[PDB]
């Protein structure tokens, strides 16, 4: 495609009076890449529909063209692509050498036009500085020192309010690998859920990054005992957009594993990485019982009376009477459930806490309250009215 | 050249726009005394 | 000379992210408002010029009919450069703007700029052209686009309205670059000349 | 949270502009509430209509004059100084696509979160002939605040 | 070139200097229409929503509360803010009669 | 018969809201609508006026503020004929407004059937609603 090789060159050789002070090294090094379609940060127009991970070798040239970009199209082309797309280079040798380059250039833009009301467009140059601060200190010094600088970024999210959601995504992007390297994936699962809610227009992504994104979303739910289960990842258009094998099928295997309760199906298809930690096998017992514990008041069961014995729960969880008493106590201790336990009469009273996304079984049982109360309208209701 | 002339004529009229607010505000303080 | 009520239309589109045209864009639309107002209000009294925007963030009314351009320039401030494109929306807003107005029994005129080829609907713009003809509405369209733009909904909108020249609509094309914007419009029927009744 | 307090003076005022303008089902009378949104109790002590025109063929076409909005709010300050712009109200039983596009207009001169009000002249079903909603974004997210009615001593009597 | 540059700065400074002056005038006239209040002292507690006080602007009148008024801190002799119209207690004020910062010498540190 | 004033729902509530500021102070307003003697008497819309330094007199009403407001009555469907000028006063035993003398005599020149309304209780409120 000659779009970037021609239209971009013709625009600079015709409009903007006579030339935008063209350098002789621009058109000379542009033909080195030929038709291979690596445009090295294709610079706005052509970059919108064409993007790749290739490392740009022009970094020492277009970096000084920011002054030419103000009169060219818009200053918003820096946050959409180019400098903002440098994260796809995967070059860790440039670390700490791009800090002064990606900062002082934005400091001049903040001290030039924008003050309070500004001029021309609005809402630019806010998250541009905050995006590169968290990505830098994540490397080098340990995560303890990196969190100290995240407090200034967390207060900005609660105070400042802007139209683009990149402020929310950029803060949690670095915070994802914070809890990923550490334990306690419950906080990482809540963070992983905040990436995808509804974005139609934004967050351009190909099939390569969807598999990398689904990796952090899946692992978050392995140890995560909160907010439903892997089925939430299936509710979003993810599993249909990724491959069904190579350890991406854990959503399908663990879906029925919380019902039938067979640990030999999942443990046989996985590696020794996640099977060494016994905690993973513990959290799978909670989500299996939580499905039946939500049926105690009103979901499926007809009479809507809440009672549970030690024998009925032992067969559903595939655990003996001694291990099921300890499993309920640990479930309430984690904040997932409430209530008390009666060992004398073999009664289990658990307060409803964790919601569910299932439906269709509550329509018939809600009619019970509709029909039984309607009979009093014809009998008792008409008795007081016809008085 | 054109930037200094365009910004001067713009702020010259906007200064009178601010003066349009006090014209009604003068009659507001006179009636309350 | 010229006694009428003119509504100005400033719109943005996917082609508003430019601003390479001579050196720039959107600075010509602001400079064109000062030339239209001074050629009308200063010519004869009882001349009020309104400003509406049917694009950008929301298709609202910026400044209605008044004797001062300060509120008109205030409407041009705080406007998104890149926004949604609806031309036919501003056509019905300008008609409702001219429907309820102070100092009735005047000459209705609408001045709009072309920021894009305006591809929306065919039969919808046909009824909008015949509706403004029965009310004797002056539709001023200055085509810009990219280089030359012909055989589209803009030319079909004019062909379905204007039999008479000065009483309905005109046509003008301004080329970007070192060209005088106010001089070509002054000699054009859009501003001054004839068409005021 | 916050609650919306609608005085009987405001509820009866919105019903008057509907009959006097001969508004049919093709039009919806739009108006501006006045009150104090600073505290948690939102009280509306004043209401007035505006020359609004509705178009059912295009939801993006609405006629509203911003000159009458600022002038009437300034001229009514002489009555009570506690009356500011907390939002606006409109008529009609339902919320169409034209109501979502007009929400960002008054937000320029409004400091706190604006308040939306829907006046129903028919009042078909249940209670609450006037429902209040808040306009806030993260996608527009509307929340229904509790609707109560409290007036002064001489107004209730 | 440089002629319009000097007038550009002088025009902007005259706007910001007068803007702070016009904003104070608009804010001051809004506080000039506020309604005053009365002042009285509590004599004896009659009931919960009904009190017996003695006003400083005249004889005694039966008073009460209106909304969000704390009735726990209202005791005998406590100076209260009395409403002019409804004749109820609105604000809460300490107990003072003659000024203690004027007739009595008051000094800090 | 005579003219029997029929107060609408909004006509009674706005009169208490316009005189809401201060017991001793005073405001005014304009009654609207159209009616014919022998029955019909109605007040469509009511609106107040800013308080001046002269209290209530012939110079109290502002024709500039009235003309600027009157143009807004037509576009909103609020435009009607002026049937009188309603006021608000603390009230006396006789001649409830000591500063109001020459107003009504200048009002009867335009229309002899025009009246003037004043809210009596102004903190004396009872619930028989004596006006």
């Amino acid at each position: 495609m000659f779009n970037n090789h021609e239209i971009d060159t013709i625009l600079s050789t015709l409009r903007m009076e006579a030339d935008p002070s063209l350098h002789p090294l621009f058109e000379q090094f542009e033909k080195f890449y030929e038709e291979k379609l690596w445009f090295q940060l294709s610079e706005s127009l052509t970059k919108f529909f064409d993007d790749a991970k290739s490392t740009p070798l022009r970094l020492r040239l277009y970096d000084n063209f920011v002054s030419k970009f103000y009169d060219k199209i818009n200053q918003l082309s820096v946050v959409k692509y180019l400098l903002a797309s440098l994260k796809d280079s995967k070059d860790f040798d440039e670390s700490l050498k791009y800090l002064d380059d990606l900062k002082a250039q934005f400091q001049e833009l903040d001290s030039k036009k924008q003050r309070n009301n500004g001029s021309k467009d609005h809402g630019d140059g806010i998250l541009l500085i905050d995006s590169e601060i968290a990505r830098t200190y994540l490397l080098k010094n340990d995560l303890v020192k990196a969190r100290d600088l995240l407090d200034d970024l967390e207060k900005t999210l609660d105070k400042k309010d802007s139209i683009p959601l990149r402020i929310t995504n950029s803060f949690y992007s670095t915070n994802s690998q914070y809890f990923k390297f550490k334990n306690d994936f419950n906080s990482f699962y809540y963070t992983s859920l905040l990436y995808l809610s509804t974005l139609e227009p934004s967050t351009s992504i190909t099939l390569a990054e969807r598999q990398q994104l689904a990796y952090d979303l899946s692992i978050s739910a392995l140890l995560g005992d909160k907010i439903y289960n892997f089925g939430e990842l299936l509710h979003h258009p993810i599993m249909e957009t990724i491959v069904n094998d190579s350890n991406y099928d854990w959503l399908f295997q663990l879906l029925n594993a919380l019902t039938v309760g067979d640990f030999d199906k999942f443990d046989s298809l996985i590696k020794v990485q996640i099977s060494k930690i016994p905690i993973l096998a513990q959290h799978e017992s909670f989500l299996r019982q939580k499905i039946c514990l939500m049926t105690l008041i009103e979901t499926v069961f007809v009479k809507n009376i809440r009672m549970l014995s030690f024998e009925d729960i032992s067969k559903a969880t595939h655990l003996p009477k001694d291990n099921v008493e300890h499993l309920v106590m640990r479930a309430i201790s984690l904040g997932l459930l409430k209530g008390s336990i009666d060992q004398v009469n073999e009664l289990v009273t658990i307060s409803w806490v964790q919601p569910r996304i299932i439906s269709g079984d509550q329509i018939t049982k809600m009619k019970d309250r509709l029909v039984e109360w309607n009979d009093q309208v014809e009998k008792l209701g008409k008795k007081m009215e016809a008085r | 050249i054109r930037i200094f002339r365009s910004e001067l004529q713009r702020l010259s009229h906007e200064n009178n726009v601010m003066l349009e607010k006090i014209k009604d505000n003068k009659e507001k303080i006179k009636n309350n005394r | 000379m010229v006694l009428e009520a003119t509504v100005l239309v400033i719109d943005n589109s996917e082609y508003s992210r430019n601003g390479d045209f001579p050196r720039t864009r959107f600075e010509a639309q602001i400079d064109s408002v000062e030339f239209i107002f001074q050629a009308k209000r200063n010519s004869n009294p009882e001349n009020t010029v309104g400003l509406i925007s049917g694009a950008g963030a929301n298709p609202r009314v910026l400044s209605t009919f008044t004797a001062e351009f300060g509120k008109i320039l205030a409407g041009l401030h705080d406007t998104q450069i890149e926004g949604k494109l609806h031309m036919a929306t501003a056509l019905q807003i300008a008609q409702l703007t001219l429907k309820h107005r102070q100092n009735k029994v005047q000459h209705q005129r609408i001045v709009a700029f072309v920021c894009s080829p305006i591809s929306d609907s065919r039969d919808e713009l046909i009824r909008l052209a015949k509706t403004l003809k029965k009310n004797n509405v002056a539709v001023d369209i200055i085509n810009f686009g990219e280089i030359e733009q012909n055989t589209e909904l803009l030319d079909e909108f004019i062909a379905a309205v204007n039999n008479p020249q000065e009483e309905t609509s005109h046509l003008l094309t301004v080329t970007p670059g070192p060209r005088l914007l106010y001089e070509n419009i002054a000699s054009s029927p859009i501003i001054l000349e004839e068409g005021s009744s | 949270h916050e609650k919306v307090t609608i005085a009987p003076l405001v509820l009866l005022s919105a019903l008057d502009h509907y009959e006097r303008t001969q508004t049919k089902e093709n039009k919806r009378c739009v108006g501006v509430i006045l009150g104090d949104a600073n505290s948690s109790t939102i009280r509306v002590t004043n209401s007035f209509a505006l020359p609004f025109e509705e178009d059912e063929k295009n939801s993006d076409v609405w006629f509203l004059d911003h000159n009458y909005i600022e002038n009437m709010n300034e001229m009514c300050k002489k009555i009570n100084a506690k009356e500011k712009l907390i939002g606006w109200y409109h008529s009609g039983p339902k919320l169409r696509a034209s109501d979502l596009k007009i929400n960002e207009l008054f937000k320029k001169y409004t400091q706190n979160n604006p308040l939306l009000l829907i006046v129903d002249v028919k009042q078909q079903g249940v209670g609450l002939p006037t429902d209040a909603y808040v306009a806030i974004e993260q996608e527009k997210t509307f929340l229904h605040l509790p609707c109560t009615i409290e007036a002064e001593e001489a107004e209730e009597i | 070139h440089r002629r319009y540059d000097d007038q550009l700065k002088q025009r902007r400074q005259n706007i910001r200097d007068l803007e702070k002056l016009y904003d104070k005038t608009e804010n001051d006239i809004k506080a000039l229409q506020s309604i005053g209040q009365l002042i009285g002292e509590v004599m004896k507690e009659l009931s919960e929503e009904k009190y017996i006080v003695k006003a400083s602007s005249g004889p005694r009148y039966i008073v009460g509360v209106r909304n969000s008024v704390d009735r726990s801190k209202l005791k005998k002799g406590v100076r209260v803010t009395l409403d002019i119209t409804t004749l109820t207690i609105m604000r809460i004020l300490p107990r003072e009669t003659d000024p203690l910062v004027y007739n009595m010498t008051s000094f800090e540190q | 018969t005579k003219e029997t004033v029929y107060i609408s729902s909004i006509a009674l509530l706005k009169m208490l809201k316009h005189g809401r500021a201060g017991v001793p102070m005073e405001v005014m307003g304009l009654m609207l609508g159209e009616f014919v003697d022998d029955y019909t008497v109605n007040v469509v819309d009511v609106f107040a006026m800013p308080q001046s330094g002269t209290g209530v007199s012939v110079e109290a009403v502002d024709d500039v503020f009235q003309a600027k407001m009157m143009d807004m009555l037509k576009q909103t469907g609020r435009d009607q004929m002026v049937v009188g000028w309603y006021h608000s006063h603390p009230g006396f035993g006789c001649w409830l407004s000591s500063v109001d003398v020459n107003t009504q005599k200048s009002f009867e020149q335009l229309n002899s059937r025009a009246v003037a309304v004043v809210v009596d209780p102004i903190q004396s409120v009872k619930g028989k609603v004596v006006i």
